[PDB]
RNA sequence: GUCUCCGUAGUGUAGCGGUUAUCACGUUCGCCUAACACGCGAAAGGUCCUCGGUUCGAAACCGGGCGGAAACACCA
RNA sequence: GGUGACCACGGGUGACGGGGAAUCAGGGUUCGAUUCCGGAGAGGGAGCCUGAGAAACGGCUACCACAUCCAAGGAAGGCAGCA
RNA sequence: AAUGAGUCCACUUUAAAUCCUUUAACGAGGAUCCAUUGGAGGGCAAGUCUGGUGCCAGCAGCCGCGGUAAUUCCAGCUCCAA
């Protein structure tokens, strides 16, 4: 659910184990999923993907370059 | 000291500010930028004057060393040099002192003095307390 | 407000299509033969040639005897023969289209010090220019992309402070000498 | 939810961690360009193969 | 220059813990007569007029209407010899964590027990809180303290000898048990609600001829609280030791931003260098510093100041965090630590995996005992046996534990104020001790 | 705005002032005076960027406040005084005199004149009206007005005003065949002879000018200053005689000058 | 900082101071197919959020602390 | 009477206008809050004194919305200026 | 053999500083003083290499890859583009 305008969306979590870095009530950053509001690939009706969670990028956690803010 | 030469160019004299002004360049082959005082007495010898009226500034050294160039200023007399010259070059020579408060504190005093009307003792006593 | 200028332009143009064998091999050949650092500075000289050719073609579209065409054509030809990329007798706008990037790459200081024998190879030439060993006229230049004019062609020489013209050997020579005298009194 | 999220990070989890082999540094910049120009432009090979690629898995 | 000493006032619920210090702050010149009359009128309606002096310290509306102190509060005044601040205490079973925060960030303490019948006896007992207060005083590093008895006007007869003598002997034998010297600590009779014996010897009671205090620094004699508090030992200042600063609270002041507040332990803090907060591992330049709404050039040790930092929010740094200069050794999150502890009281045996709450400086974090290393004698730190399997009261031991929540600690051999800690469970101090070795994450 | 503007941005300054872009943000903003700010030359830039007698605004302020700058025989202490067209700048201490004349490129050049030639000055009349008591009046291209002129002098002629008196000594009629100078627009600073004047009622009269080289051009009547009786000018002309030459014959002159100097 | 409520396999929760179990499930294994689909039977899955106290013994009775869900104030 | 299918009038603008910027066979398509010029505004409106020039807000008056101090009788507000 | 990136004296700059340019003295052999970001089926330059997984995890802008011998996932090595 977006902070502004309260809209609820569905966002893909794009890597092998980056669902485990996600817990409830986090502040995620979501960008478009590639083709301007159109579903991409075998994923029905998903137009967004998560870039950051809790103000740290999923790329850094996936590469292990920095740790969850415990 | 062995290899230092002063060459002047764009020389001109004016009587409006009672001085002779020019731009000069000193050739230091393998030394640092020559200190401004050294230019001062060497130019004083060059123009047969004293190394107190000589005024130099703005020395920029070319890439790779060698030539550095600055603008020269020589006056006819010391009183004129005190009359028509920026105060900071006088201070560089020690002839002008800048012992004064900060601009911030001066503004604080000026704004606090605006609160007291007329009364001389209180308008001069405005800045005594809040030091 | 501020008294800045913020007037700036890019000096290179990226190729329209990437990952093509012919352009890649040609660019790599140019880089390897002329000792360039990357593909950006071969695209830079390509852009320079492209702008010059555009100006030449635009002037050629103008009618002959047009004073604007004449003035800009003589100016462009004069610049081209000062940088040395054009023959002195080839004072025509038509020949400007026939020039190549290899002509411009040859006039670089990095290639020039190699051609003058001051360096043993093009990469030695570049690393020798960067370390303030090469002087032109009297100024020392540490820029490999320094385009050398015809009158400045003759005045390329070693820097006086460098340990190849005047004295003052480098830090490793002095360290070796002091180690030798410390070990051998 | 149908309850299938429990398998997240499975294959990456089971992949055996093997350390990278320590190796000599690679030249960068002009030297890298020189080296790769040398490898693929100045060389003569007497062996057939119809100009096999630079990453030949032979 | 002029020195500063932190003062904390500890006592019982409704023991005049705030009323008599309101008297003190009014007499020494902290407030005016108009404000105290305002307090009188505001207390007149709902009948809590006896606490009109107490509401000066009781800043909260909830504290006023409930009639008790929920959390500590701070005040300032200038004495006749140096500058000091004062901290009150909640003085209640429910708010022990709040008062150990203030007593940890202290230089000296004063303890109050009502002289009336039925309160002093309930005051100093097993459920009595005076034992807890005096114990945590020495636990948290209150090297010197004074004691003053309040509310002897309700005694029969009011202002009497034998009542005063029996209560001072009781507290004297208790502090002799706990390690404090009765000779050093002053014993002062003060009548709170009447406001007697703070500046002058109240002649309504003539039987008290003054106290004498003898100490290693020297000797002093006293007839009033001001005479008592002007001759306290100026505590040492570990200025050369690198910066350490726990955080009592964080404020979001309008116009300046986040202002963490804490008492400086070691080092000198001045606006103009970066600081590092250990439990959260954030780095931030300090912008300005200020004690008691007065801007300062430096933060010397022992200073309870609020300092402004930049480009951060209130949720980044919270209560219990410790700050330190990144230029010096930066404080950082600790995985665990070795502690020598003194077991005080526990109905059962202590096993590994016991997870009470550890209260160090400002932080209050539950720590779980990883395992027991060895048992130690009461005195001299003597070896008893290796690899214990249980513990009981009246024992000392070496134990390694890990905090459940992120926490930063310092070994006592390195940072003494952060080496002291307490263990709380079932509304008593179960264990006390210091820290010896700490690992760094 | 709620009132008059008293600032002037550096880049919005007139181009012929030849101010750069990096020194500052502001321009001199010349004060109100005999000349419009679009075609005036304030003394600050004249003494700082033309002559280099001063290095900053403060030095030229010190120069002016010592009462050495004389315009039209009067000492002017205004640092931003609008000098304007052909006002004599007299510096007695160093003993040279300047006439402010547009060059071949339509910019105010540093033109040096003799003191006996500096004593007089040409003026272009802008309007002639009769005042109270039937007294005629005459208004120059400057703000200067003079009573009792010659009745022969008509609108937009040229009169010879001598300094220290302000009187008329001689005049040149605006007639075909008289040497002129263009004081506005593209042909600014070009010296030539009046060849034809076609007049358009209700609009701007257009006059045609041919120079000595035979190059003919035209301009509006408001942009013409008659300078000579037929062909001999009554003032000392600058370098190039106000003959605008194109870039083709400018480049080779530069090359010949370099070859002579090299 | 205070108060209010909740917290048992992974979700949905039975549960007694003297037994934590079941259920739609979730998972796994046999069960047929080259792969399925449908479909039959079993197993595992719990410090009862954690730490303790009362008791002869507690998940449940109580004291804390932790996480979440509410509200209250908190201005160097 | 006046204006309208040569688009009046109305509505929308995520519209301040322009000099200009991006893209670049030619033709075009988008962007110009943004340092220069012109305009508007000073929380929303409204009304005035002074002055040559203001419907000014680092001038005043009033209402509305927020909001400071108080001894509750009053007093004082305008960062779309630099921080 | 040669240099800087850094330490660092002086000069210079500057209202005063700062930076750049000069210039002492230290300053390089894994010269460890360490170049990264994305890819290797096609588009589109680059592997029919090896180990795991087995229509699961995942990749994939699009075609498509994965159901036990993956040129496409997760990794190692090796190449590719800037
Ligand atoms: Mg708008
Ligand atoms: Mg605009
Ligand atoms: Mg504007
Ligand atoms: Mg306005
Ligand atoms: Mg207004
Ligand atoms: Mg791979």
């Amino acid at each position: 659910q977006l902070i502004k305008n309260g809209k609820k969306i569905t966002a893909f979590v794009p890597n092998d184990g980056c669902l485990n870095f996600i817990e409830e009530n986090d502040e995620v950053l979501v960008a478009g999923f590639g083709r301007k509001g159109h579903a991409v690939g075998d994923i029905p009706g998903v137009r967004f993907k998560v870039v950051k969670v809790a103000n740290v990028s999923l790329l850094a956690l996936y590469k292990g370059k920095k740790e969850r803010p415990r | 000291n062995d290899t230092v030469t002063i060459r002047t160019r764009k020389f001109m004299t004016n009587r409006l500010l009672q001085r002779k002004q020019m731009v000069i360049d000193v050739l230091h082959p393998g030394k640092a930028t020559v200190p401004k005082t050294e230019i001062r007495e060497k130019l004083a010898k060059m123009y047969k004057t004293t190394p107190d009226v000589i005024f130099v500034f703005g020395f920029r050294t070319h890439f790779g060393g060698g030539k550095t160039t600055g603008f020269g200023m020589i006056y006819d007399s010391l009183d004129y040099a005190k009359k028509n010259e920026p105060k900071h070059r006088l201070a560089r020579h020690g002839l002008y002192e800048k012992k004064k408060t900060s601009r911030k504190q001066r503004k604080e005093r000026k704004n606090r003095m605006k609160k007291v009307r007329g009364t001389a003792k209180a308008n001069v006593g405005a800045g005594k307390k809040p030091k | 407000p501020v008294a800045r200028s913020w007037v700036c332009r890019k000096t290179y143009v990226t190729p329209r299509r990437p990952f093509e064998k012919s352009r890649l091999d040609q660019e790599l050949k140019l880089i390897g033969e002329y000792g360039l650092r990357n593909k950006r500075e071969v695209w830079r000289v390509k852009f320079t040639l492209a702008k010059i050719r555009k100006a030449a073609r635009e002037l050629l579209t103008l009618d002959e005897k047009d004073p604007r065409r004449l003035f800009e054509g003589n100016a462009l030809l004069r610049r081209l023969v000062r940088i040395g990329v054009l023959d002195e007798g080839k004072m025509k706008l038509d020949y400007i289209l026939g020039l190549k990037i290899e002509d411009f790459l040859e006039r670089r200081l990095q290639t020039q010090v190699f051609k003058l024998g001051l360096a043993k190879s093009i990469h030695h030439a570049r690393v020798l220019i960067r370390q303030r060993h090469i002087r032109v006229r009297k100024q020392v230049v540490n820029i490999p992309s320094f385009i050398v004019r015809l009158d400045s062609q003759k005045h390329i020489d070693f820097s006086l402070r460098s340990p190849y013209g005047g004295g003052r050997p480098g830090r490793v020579k002095r360290k070796n000498a002091k180690k030798g005298q410390g070990g051998a009194g | 939810v149908h309850g299938s999220l429990a398998r997240a990070g499975k294959v990456r989890g089971q992949t055996p961690k093997v350390a990278k082999q320590e190796k000599k540094k690679k030249k960068t910049g002009r030297a890298k360009r020189r080296m790769q120009y040398n490898r693929r432009f100045v060389n003569v090979v007497p062996t057939f193969g119809k100009k096999k690629g630079p990453n030949a898995n032979s | 220059e002029k020195t500063h000493i932190n003062i904390v006032v500890i006592g019982h619920v409704d023991s005049g813990k705030s009323t008599t210090t309101g008297h003190l702050i009014y007499k020494c010149g902290g407030i005016d007569k108009r404000t105290i009359e305002k307090f009188e009128k505001e207390a007149a309606e709902m009948g809590k007029g006896s606490f009109k002096y107490a509401w000066v310290l009781d800043k909260l509306k909830a504290e006023r209407e409930r009639g008790i102190t929920i959390d500590i509060s701070l005040w300032k005044f200038e004495t006749s010899k140096y500058y000091v601040t004062i901290i009150d205490a909640p003085g209640h079973r429910d708010f022990i964590k709040n008062m150990i925060t203030g007593t940890s960030q202290a230089d000296c303490a004063v303890l109050i027990v009502a002289a009336g019948v039925g309160e002093f006896e309930a005051g100093i007992s097993k459920n009595g809180q005076t034992r807890e207060h005096a114990l945590l005083a020495y636990t948290l590093g209150v090297k010197q303290l004074i004691v003053g008895v309040n509310k002897m006007d309700s005694t029969e007869p009011p202002y009497s000898q034998k009542r005063y003598e029996e209560i001072v002997k009781e507290v004297s034998t208790y502090i002799k048990k706990i390690g404090y010297n009765p000779d050093t600590v002053a014993f002062v009779p003060i009548s709170g609600w009447n406001g007697d014996n703070m500046l002058e010897p109240s002649a309504n009671m003539p039987w008290f001829k003054g106290w004498k205090v003898t100490r290693k620094d020297g000797n002093a004699s006293g007839t009033t609280l001001l005479e008592a508090l002007d001759c306290i030992l100026p505590p040492t200042r570990p200025t050369d030791k690198p910066l350490r600063l726990p955080l009592q609270d964080v404020y979001k002041i309008g116009g300046i931003g986040t202002v963490p507040v804490g008492r400086v332990e070691t080092g000198v803090l001045k606006p103009g260098m970066v600081v590092t907060f250990a439990p959260v591992n954030v780095t931030t330049e300090v912008k300005s510093v200020e004690m008691h709404h007065e801007a300062l050039s430096e933060a010397l040790p022992g200073d309870n100041v609020g300092f402004n930092v930049k480009n951060v929010s209130v949720k980044d740094v919270r209560r219990g965090n410790v700050a330190g200069d990144s230029k010096n050794d930066p404080p950082m999150e600790a995985a665990g630590f070795t502690a020598q502890v003194i077991i005080l009281n526990h109905p059962g045996q202590i096993s590994a995996g016991y997870a009470p709450v550890l209260d160090c400086h400002t932080a209050h974090i539950a720590c779980k005992f990883a395992e027991l290393k060895e048992k130690i004698d009461r005195r001299s730190g003597k070896k008893l046996e290796d690899g214990p399997k249980f513990l009981k009261s009246g024992d000392a031991a070496i134990v390694d534990m890990v905090p459940g929540k992120p926490m930063c600690v310092e070994s006592f051999s390195d940072y003494p104020p952060l080496g002291r800690f307490a263990v709380r469970d079932m509304r008593q101090t179960v264990a006390v001790g210091v820290i010896k070795a700490v690992d760094k994450k | 705005a709620r009132g008059p503007k008293k600032h002037l941005k550096r880049v919005a300054a007139p181009k012929h002032w030849m101010l750069d872009k990096l020194t500052g943000v502001f321009a001199p903003r010349p004060s109100t005076g005999p000349h419009k700010l679009r075609e005036c030359l304030p003394l600050i830039i004249f003494l700082r960027n033309r002559l280099k007698y001063a290095l900053t605004g403060d030095e030229v302020k010190k120069i002016c406040m010592q009462r050495f700058i004389k315009i039209d025989g009067k000492v002017r202490t205004d640092i931003t005084y609008p000098a304007g067209f052909m006002d004599v700048i007299s510096i007695d201490k160093t003993g040279e005199n300047f006439r402010l004349i547009y060059d071949t490129k339509g910019r105010f050049a540093v033109h040096r004149i003799t003191p006996e030639e500096a004593k007089y000055k040409l003026c272009k009349v802008r309007k002639i009206f009769v005042g109270t008591k039937g007294i005629p009046h005459l208004v120059t291209h400057d703000a200067r007005t003079i009573r009792y002129p010659d009745p022969l002098i008509k609108v937009n002629d040229t009169i010879q005003i001598d300094l220290e008196t302000g009187k008329i000594t001689d005049f040149i009629k605006f007639d075909t065949g008289n040497l002129c100078m263009v004081t506005g627009g593209a042909n600014l600073g070009r010296i030539g002879v009046i060849t034809n004047r076609e007049r358009h009622p209700g609009s701007f009269d257009v006059v045609h000018v041919k120079d000595a080289n035979g190059n003919s051009f035209a301009t509006r009547l408001s942009n013409i200053f008659v300078i000579g009786k037929g062909n001999k000018p009554w003032i000392s002309l600058p370098r190039g005689k106000g003959i605008r030459l194109t870039i083709a014959e400018e480049r080779d002159k530069r090359l010949a000058a370099k070859q002579s100097s090299g």
